[PDB]
């Protein structure tokens, strides 16, 4: 902010707004995958059980 | 649709666009960060030299 005026800071704080949202957008989908996987064993255990 | 007209010097009128940190554009006249429309400016040296 301090290093620059406040018309083309727009483009410089975007992608510091989408890269920080972006890459937590990519982490909550490793997260789908694996729960998917701990879903299909959860139900294997009950029917050992 | 607003118009202002005033007179400066040759070399403040790059200062007059939003942004721009100085003497005339902190304690006299300056424009917000958001601001829509534009400035014209032309020499007047024969008229009020």
């Amino acid at each position: 902010f301090s290093r620059l005026d406040k018309v083309e800071a727009e483009v410089q704080i975007d992608r510091l707004i989408t890269g920080r949202l972006q890459s937590l957008q990519t982490y909550v989908t490793q997260q789908l995958i694996r729960a998917a996987e701990i879903r299909a064993s959860a139900n294997l255990a009950a029917t050992k059980m | 649709v607003y118009a202002d007209s005033f007179v400066i010097r040759g070399d403040e009128v790059r200062q007059i666009a939003p942004g721009q940190t100085g003497n005339i554009a902190d304690y006299n006249y300056k424009l917000p960060d958001d601001f829509t429309g534009c400035v014209i400016a032309w020499n007047s040296n024969k008229l009020d030299s």
